């Protein structure tokens, strides 16, 4: 498991303050100086801070870094469009005699109103069925921001042993969108009365449903 | 400026040994407390600390990750060398190296700066796969209405996808593909339409996997159920 | 002076020191039998200047002492007289009119440890080199860079000693090594160590 805590999430509007929180123990935090990093979409992580608040040459006054006892944060102002990245702690485990990243923060910058998701479940195809396979198909498009969970069930039980789902990606409309799949054998899709695919974003839940009875 | 590259294979057979190898410029590994550090990071998942290689030969590993680590250095060939036995498809990422500036021990106390200048980083994929073309199946639209297909059971990556032979850009948007427990892709393409048109225009989707010369049209058509 | 030398106290103490805190053994009024150490195979090096080592036996001087220490292998190559290096400059120096002898093993099954051995301590940062026999062993905050330090330890502002890390599987030129440094003084008054 992660010996450093990271919220998943972080987002404001944009000029607007944002921080990163990062928990350990005293075998790392605790007792080892903390460096942050920057993660763009595609490349490599830069370094923000180290020595728990010192910046690099080139960072600006926006990004700042502290430490108490065993947690660190970094704090973000006056945000901008291309300040959304993931963002890292990072330190030495003295316990563990090597170093340690947390899971990493996906930082959004609000500069857009919330969309609703648009939600379609296909049932498996005419040909699939006839090569003896199965994949029900939950599509998602026009949401922000990019961030929706995606439930699958069979009878109403749940169901994660066929799930495969994609992290959201941008549209051209600059909205988001995303996809997840329950791959089945034409058996377990004739067995089951019906299946449904439930996509939660900003606390709705919606959902759409499919039966082989058709 | 200090500037890394990592090198080595990009594809590896399950319980193959990866090597891969790093080299810098802008700095020496003889200089007192420098130390060159590797990272991974699976696709979508966090960074992952690997090993440091420190100026005096010192070397630090992952615990969990230790029996399978070996790293050494070349000072005069301004590299390190880092090699992972037993590859496994989790291990499917993408590998840094970086300087670590400062990085001293005394006894049980530590200086670690952290790594101030990464690498651009290389991609490793671990399959037993053999090269396959896609099957591609339509989602008829369930009737605006959306419709699109279904590129299923391929490798490697990637496929790419157009509409009527790019003549449909407008509302078309593909997605990044899934890698599933079988070992093969699969992805998918969307079109979102006015459900009046259901009847009247016409969507084939032209798949297009350049490693197994394979290039496939489908006709998206509305059911009659 | 019929009782014997007492140099088991010197070569086979239970502990030795770091090389930046060299422990110093005062050696008179004793038989100092110098050929039972030459001829045993178990040192890997046993450099004289200044005197002939097959002739110890032979010599009398006006007082002996015998300075320990633990290093890296491919460190005993410093401790000659004349020598560079961060040992010669930070740790231990030899002057360049040294007369005695330099002795050292392989102490790999005693100082090596399964994970490391990071105890032994030697001086990686110093202002200035050391001047011969000069022992430092303060510990204050070493300013690497232009930053003053204020002693708060960071980036370029470092604790002066690093751990040496003794693997057991280490390659011999980083395994750990007892050395023992025989210094015979040179002084025209009476003799106080004397050999058989
Ligand atoms: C520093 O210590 C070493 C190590 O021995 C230690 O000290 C002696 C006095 C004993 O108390 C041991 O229990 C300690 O571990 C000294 O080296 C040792 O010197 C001994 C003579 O003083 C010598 O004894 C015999 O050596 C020859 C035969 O040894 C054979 O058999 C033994 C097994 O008993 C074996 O280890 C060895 O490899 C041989 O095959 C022979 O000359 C005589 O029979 C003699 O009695 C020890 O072998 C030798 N080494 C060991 C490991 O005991 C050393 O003299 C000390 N130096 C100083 C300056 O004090
Ligand atoms: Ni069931
Ligand atoms: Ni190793």
């Amino acid at each position: 498991e992660l010996v450093l805590t990271q919220p998943p999430s972080v987002s404001a509007a944009p000029g607007q303050k944002v921080t990163i929180s990062c928990s350990g123990s005293s075998s790392n935090i605790g007792n080892n100086y903390v460096s942050w990093y920057q993660q763009l979409p595609g490349t490599a992580p830069k370094l923000l801070i180290y020595d728990n608040n010192k910046r690099p040459s080139g960072i600006p006054d926006r990004f700042s870094g502290s430490k108490s006892g065993t947690s660190a944060t970094l704090g973000i102002t006056g945000l901008q469009t291309g300040d959304e990245a993931d963002y890292y702690c990072g330190t030495w485990d003295s316990s563990l005699s090597a170093g340690v990243f947390g899971g990493g923060t996906e930082l959004t910058v609000l500069g857009q109103p919330k969309a609703a998701p648009s939600v379609t479940l296909f049932p498996p195809s005419s040909e699939e069925l006839q090569a003896n396979k199965a994949t029900l198909v939950c599509l998602i498009s026009d949401f922000y921001p990019g961030a929706v969970t995606v439930a699958w069930k069979a009878d109403g039980s749940p169901v994660k042993a066929g799930v495969e789902t994609t992290k959201p990606s941008k549209q051209s409309n600059n909205k988001y969108a995303a996809s997840s799949y329950l791959s089945l054998t034409p058996e377990q899709w004739k067995s089951h009365r019906s299946y449904s695919c439930q996509v939660t974003h900003e606390g709705s839940t919606v959902e759409k449903t499919v039966a082989p009875t058709e | 400026q200090i500037t890394l590259k990592e090198s080595g294979p990009t594809l590896v057979k399950p319980t193959q040994t990866l090597t891969l190898t790093c080299s810098f410029s802008g700095f020496s590994l003889s200089t007192s407390g420098v130390g060159v550090g590797w990272i991974r990071q699976p696709p979508g998942k966090a960074l992952e600390w690997l090993a440091l290689i420190d100026w005096d030969d010192n070397k630090y590993h992952t615990t969990s990750l230790k029996t399978r680590l070996t790293i050494s250095k070349d000072t005069s060939k301004n590299q390190v060398v880092l090699t992972m036995t037993n590859m496994d498809p989790v291990d499917t990422a993408t590998y840094y190296c970086a300087r670590i500036p400062g990085f001293l021990r005394y006894r049980n106390r530590y200086y670690y700066y952290g790594m101030d200048v990464w690498g651009q980083g290389t991609t490793v994929t671990v399959s037993s796969a053999s090269t396959k073309g896609p099957s591609v199946f339509p989602l008829a639209p369930s009737s605006t209405a959306a419709l699109g297909c279904l590129v299923k059971d391929y490798f490697p990556e990637p496929v790419t996808v157009s509409w009527n032979s790019g003549a449909l850009t407008s509302g078309v948007h593909t997605f990044p593909a899934v890698l599933q427990s079988s070992g093969l892709y699969s992805l998918s393409s969307v079109v979102t339409v006015p459900s009046s048109s259901l009847g009247t225009q016409t969507y084939i989707c032209n798949v297009n996997h350049k490693p197994s010369n394979t290039k496939v049209d489908k006709r998206v058509e509305p059911k009659s159920c | 002076i019929t009782n014997l030398c007492p140099f088991g106290e010197v070569f086979n103490a239970t502990r030795f020191a770091s090389v930046y805190a060299w422990n110093r053994k005062r050696i008179s009024n004793c038989v100092a039998d110098y050929s039972v150490l030459y001829n045993s195979a178990s040192f890997s090096t046993f450099k004289c200047y200044g005197v002939s080592p097959t002739k110890l036996n032979d010599l009398c001087f006006t007082n002996v002492y015998a300075d320990s220490f633990v290093i890296r292998g491919d460190e005993v190559r410093q401790i000659a007289p004349g020598q560079t290096g961060k040992i010669a400059d930070y740790n231990y120096k030899l002057p360049d009119d040294f007369t005695g002898c330099v002795i050292a093993w392989n102490s790999n099954n005693l100082d090596s440890k399964v994970g490391g051995n990071y105890n032994y301590l030697y001086r990686l940062f110093r202002k200035s080199n050391l001047k011969p026999f000069e022992r430092d062993i303060s510990t204050e905050i070493y300013q690497a860079g232009s930053t003053p330090c204020n002693g708060v330890e960071g980036f370029n502002c470092y604790f002066p000693l690093q751990s040496y890390g003794f693997q057991p599987t280490n390659g011999v030129g980083y395994q750990p090594y007892r050395v023992v440094v025989l210094s015979f003084e040179l002084l025209h008054a009476p003799a106080t160590v004397c050999g058989p």
